[PDB]
């Protein structure tokens, strides 16, 4: 294909997205869900491997790495410890609200991609690890966990496959870095929701020091969709390596912010003006897009027109796509200010572990609301620069890079208009 | 070459155990890497990102206390990309450190002090105000000015491994993040003053040894402890004919890098 | 940490009195060697300095810290002791 | 506002009474029987979030007996109440109302739901209404972003928030009852307003685009 | 069949021990749990 969008729903993943049937064991049943998983599980973790790596899904999580070759790294026989596999069900990015979503309305489909992925890399037991304030999701979680224990899809006999797996359940405690995938393994384990450095790699060494995969609710819950309807389909949508279906998370200054299911490469202008009503003003009105949630950083109108929801179009926009978080701003929106309160984000969610990201996002979040205030002087715009650069790379997990990230695009971008603050500033105050 | 690989520290080849670190391998070539978390008898850490060098054929630089050389790796020390990392690690580190020097137990005994001569950057671009935490009250011989403290984790690991008391930790999360305990809680057990030792900057230092002198006054002896029948190897600092300190010395069959209270 | 200081071989001579001066209180001694602190770069060398002046030696043979085990994967153990309960 | 130190107060000393009860007993057995043997030390956010549900908020005598239950070191137990942000270390109000004000929310005027709530309350943020009964904070992203401007008000979501809409919730918690969670503008949950952009055809079912062979 | 009402209505009425005693209920489901062979790392 060439032109990409315009999705079916005879085609789409999450069929209960929005709500709308029932979320139970039978809504689940009526939709498809639970259908042949027991011949999934008897063909087996080699076959269900080489189905996700031939559908070439990617980390819905924004790493963007190879779900298939990441669950493959576990693929080795068992040297007297259990192997875990665990569901980062954080979804602490701002912007992103898609992991709920589906938690809350087909949460079948997540425990169904957890006997899944379990079986494929070898495992016994699932932690799905849930963000702390979605008290609702979670309770509604377990009464889907709790229907699957009761019809025998879990637990003794996988869906009479004979493999004895388990889901649980874990809820944290309100700390975005606790989305991260080794720090989420710490918050498993008891202690802070520190990230622990790589090597040892969760897959060697992970949660209570097991081999273990952490993998996005997205990712997972996707998973038995593409061993049902094989790697060929969910190949076939989408771009070359960027393959597949997306949630798209759209908010900000659009007439209908919402969360839309559609294929991958769709244009950005074609997303926003077909499922979120448009800007509010217009696409003219438009300014700027932070497309993949606040680690990536923005892209004005003039790239967002002709922009592709790609992890490579986006890089090659020199941004990337996160968890497909579209946040639009218009020429109403005081940009400076909307990039200091991510800082402040980052400030408050900054788990204080390693010098570079502690000491260098507070001092970003400082010097980003001077420049709100229009406080500084034009070389400080190359001193913040600089500052992000020593922050990106030098810190141990990537909470650092996605807090330099959103500067740097501010400072490539909106230059001239952090220039007219300062001149402003400078001009009324003497 | 018999269970050993090869590694190269700026193109010199050595042998190296597997599961040698990047700066265990440097060091056996002869050359100290930047530090300030590590510590070669505490568990590894890896927080401070002073360590921080330049692979070869490898974008991302490694923290070296932490990483183990894979095979061939050539470790560039003195490169470009390391001295820049050593300069924006110690960069963050001076933003927000308190301007006590003179006023600090740690005169010519810091390593943040002299790891800045070495790698840091001679200047600050720092405009903005710095932080400031209350101290604590651990006991009648470490003195706590916690401001200081730049987070290395040192006197917990310290407290958790080796005096096994579990009693020191961080509470609070980012840039608050204090070192200590949350209650008002005495750090008093025997093999306390060497958290005064490990600790890097003058965060913990000595109340005995209080502003008394400074170490490129105090004359070190080499002497022998006698308070037990462990024979601890100290050294006596003696500034003009008084004995003004007791320090442990590197002993790894007798008392390896610490002494107890009574001897210190 | 820095271990600069530990590379070159010292040779210095035993403590003598220091007393308090009457006047000022100051450190007054008798002994001339008293700061004397030779460096050498063998140990044979300074033997060798020592023995052709004259003065009795006592040589003290170089403690070099030995190569330890670090790894930091121990610290997250299944059933070692070595897992760490905080960092 | 809060700070991350222990003062020894009459209310919060180590001696006030706190003990879980024989069904929050039950439940923490639950939670030990969840995690694997020898690493029960893992179930310290579970049993700490059971302590703060019983009590309201968390003292230091609950924190202790957290600890002497868990057989954990009470430095660790501190080191993750004070890590983690949503355990209460003060007490808060029956009504713990959190304002979303993270950039998304913000384009969406969370500004102004946050200062008709401080003018109906009659408190600031960060600090408690005089009967003990609403605790207002600003708080970073809630994971409900399309649907911003949106609070959370103990375990309930309230999204799409207008000032007036919060001004009934505000009413409706001084009379007593159940607000009722999700939006308040008139759409049942993330669907796009105006009608539905995707999924109107009704889903397929089972033994549909199945592969052959499986 | 209806796909014009809201479904989700059985999350309005939980209280705030519900997920405790989901979990205290599927405590009789699971699997025997893997052991360290000691009781803590103390
Ligand atoms: C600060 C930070 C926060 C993150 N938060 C999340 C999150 O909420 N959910 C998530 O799935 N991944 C999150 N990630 C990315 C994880 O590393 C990644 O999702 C995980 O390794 C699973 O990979 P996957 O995308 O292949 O599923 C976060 C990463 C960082 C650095
Ligand atoms: S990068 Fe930031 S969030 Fe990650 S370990 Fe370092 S301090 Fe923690
Ligand atoms: S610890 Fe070192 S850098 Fe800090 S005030 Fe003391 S002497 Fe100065
Ligand atoms: S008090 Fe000292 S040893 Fe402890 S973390 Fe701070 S700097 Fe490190
Ligand atoms: S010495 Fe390696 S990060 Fe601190
Ligand atoms: S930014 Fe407010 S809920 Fe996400
Ligand atoms: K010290």
């Amino acid at each position: 294909k060439t032109s990409f969008g315009s999705l079916k729903d005879e085609d789409r993943i999450f069929t209960n997205l929005y709500g709308r049937h029932d979320w139970r064991l039978k809504g689940a049943l009526r939709r498809g869900d639970w259908y042949k998983t027991k011949e999934i599980l008897l063909k087996g973790p080699d076959w269900i491997l080489g189905e996700m790596k031939t559908s070439g899904l990617r980390g819905r999580g924004g790493a963007g790495f190879p779900t298939g070759l990441k669950w493959s790294f576990m693929n080795k026989p068992s040297d007297g410890r259990p192997k875990y596999l665990v569901v980062n069900a954080d979804e602490g990015e701002p912007g992103t609200c898609k992991d709920r979503e589906i938690m809350r309305h087909d949460p079948h489909k997540l425990v169904e991609g957890c006997l899944v992925g379990g079986r494929a890399m070898g495992a016994r037991a699932a932690y799905i690890y849930i963000r702390g304030e979605f008290y609702n999701e979670a309770s509604n979680l377990q009464v889907a966990i709790r229907e699957a224990y009761e019809a025998g899809l879990i637990g003794k006999n996988a869906c009479g496959s004979d493999y004895d797996f388990d889901v649980f359940v874990v809820r944290g405690a309100g700390a975005y870095i606790c989305g991260e995938e080794t720090a989420l393994i710490e918050s498993i384990e008891g202690k802070q929701g520190k990230p622990r450095l790589k090597p040892p790699f969760p897959a060697d060494v992970g949660v209570f020091g097991c081999p273990t995969t952490v993998a996005n609710v997205e990712t997972v819950a996707v998973s038995p969709t593409i061993c049902r309807r094989g790697g060929t389909w969910f190949a076939g949508f989408g771009r070359e390596r960027n393959s597949g279906t997306k949630l798209f998370n759209i908010s900000g200054h659009v007439n209908h912010p919402c969360t839309v299911e559609e294929e991958m490469s769709v244009p950005l202008k074609e997303l926003i003006e077909k499922h979120a009503g448009g800007v509010t003003g217009g696409w003219d009105n438009l300014l700027a897009v932070i497309p993949g949630g606040s680690s990536t950083p923005l892209i004005p109108k003039s790239v967002c027109e002709t922009v592709l929801m790609d992890f490579d179009a986006l890089v090659q926009a020199q941004t990337g796509l996160g968890t497909a978080a579209v946040i639009v701003m218009d020429r109403s929106t005081d940009i400076v200010k909307a990039i200091a309160r991510l800082i402040e984000f980052y400030k408050h969610e900054s788990c204080g572990q390693c010098t570079p990201c502690r000491e260098g996002v507070d001092w970003m979040n400082k010097v980003m609301a001077r420049f709100v205030k229009g406080d500084a002087r034009p070389a400080e715009i190359d001193s913040l620069w600089e500052i992000s650069k020593q922050i990106e790379g030098h810190t141990i997990c990537a909470l650092g890079d996605g807090a330099a990230w959103p500067v740097q695009g501010l400072i490539r971008h909106f230059r001239p208009e952090l220039e007219d603050r300062m001149q402003r500033f400078a001009q009324q105050h003497r | 070459a018999s269970n050993l690989i090869e590694v190269f520290v700026d193109g010199q080849s050595v042998m190296v155990e597997p599961g040698t670190t990047v700066l265990q391998a440097c060091e056996k070539v002869g050359m100290q890497i930047p530090r300030f978390c590590y510590h070669e008898r505490l568990s590894v850490a890896g927080n401070c990102r002073m360590c921080l060098v330049e692979i070869e054929k490898a974008p991302k630089v490694v923290a070296a206390c932490a990483m183990p050389v894979m095979k061939g790796w050539n470790i560039l020390t003195n490169s470009e990309k390391s001295k820049k990392a050593r300069e924006g690690v110690m960069e963050f580190l001076l933003a927000n450190h308190p301007l006590d020097c003179p006023i600090c137990d740690q005169g010519g005994e810091c390593d943040l002090q002299d790891q800045s001569m070495m790698f840091g950057s001679d200047r600050s671009r720092f405009l903005e105000g710095k932080r400031a935490v209350e101290d604590k009250n651990i006991g009648p011989l470490v003195k706590t000015i916690m401001t200081r403290c730049i987070q290395c984790t040192r006197c917990i690991r310290f407290a958790s491994e080796i005096a096994g008391v579990d009693d020191l930790g961080t509470t609070g999360r980012g840039n608050d993040m204090q070192v200590g305990t949350y209650i008002e809680k005495m750090f008093m057990s025997e093999l306390s003053g060497n958290v005064i030792d490990i600790c890097p900057v003058g965060a913990l230092t000595s109340k005995p040894y209080a502003f008394t002198a400074r170490p490129w006054e105090t004359r070190k002896t080499e002497s022998i402890d006698v308070m037990d029948a462990v024979g601890s190897n100290i050294v006596v600092s003696t500034r003009t004919g008084e004995v003004m300190r007791i320090l442990p010395r590197m002993h790894e069959d007798i008392n390896e890098e610490w002494i107890s209270d009574k001897t210190r | 940490s820095g271990v600069n200081n530990t590379k070159k071989w010292k040779m210095e001579f035993d403590t003598r009195e220091r007393w308090e001066n009457p006047l000022m209180g100051w450190a007054s001694t008798a002994d001339p060697l008293s700061n004397m602190v030779l460096t050498f770069s063998a140990k044979e060398d300074a033997i060798a300095f020592a023995e052709k002046n004259g003065w009795s030696y006592d040589v003290e043979e170089k403690k070099v810290p030995k190569p330890k085990s670090k790894s930091y994967g121990a610290n997250f153990s299944w059933n070692k002791r070595t897992r760490v309960s905080t960092k | 506002g809060a700070l991350f130190v222990h003062r020894d107060t009459p209310e919060n000393n180590p001696d006030t009474p706190f003990d879980f009860t024989p069904e929050n007993y039950k439940r923490i057995e639950a939670i030990v029987k969840n995690y694997p043997e020898g690493h029960q030390a893992a179930a310290v956010l579970p049993v700490l979030d059971l302590a703060q549900r019983q009590n309201g908020w968390l003292p230091i005598s609950a924190m202790n007996k957290v600890a002497e239950v868990l057989q954990v070191p009470p430095m660790r137990v501190y080191e993750v109440a004070t890590f983690y942000t949503m355990y209460n270390r003060k007490p808060v109000g029956k009504y713990h109302i959190q304002v979303c004000t993270t950039t998304p929310c913000m384009l969406r005027d969370s500004d102004s739901i946050l200062e008709t709530l401080q003018r109906k309350l009659g408190i600031k943020v960060g600090e408690t209404t005089p009967d003990k009964l609403f605790t207002l904070i600003e708080v970073e992203c809630l994971g409900a972003c399309v649907n911003a401007p949106m609070v959370q008000i103990n375990d309930n979501y309230y999204e799409d928030l207008t000032p007036k809409d919060i001004e009934e919730i505000i009413d409706e918690l001084k009379a007593g009852k159940v607000p009722k969670p999700g939006p308040r503008s008139g759409r049942f949950c993330c669907e796009p307003a105006g009608g539905l952009t995707s999924l109107t055809e009704p889903p397929k079912g089972p033994g549909f685009g199945v592969q052959a062979g499986l | 069949t209806d796909t014009t009402t809201y479904k989700n209505l059985q999350h309005h009425d939980y209280n705030t021990y519900t997920f405790l005693d989901l979990n205290l209920d599927l405590s009789k489901f699971r699997l025997p749990q893997p052991s360290s062979g000691r009781e803590s790392p103390r």
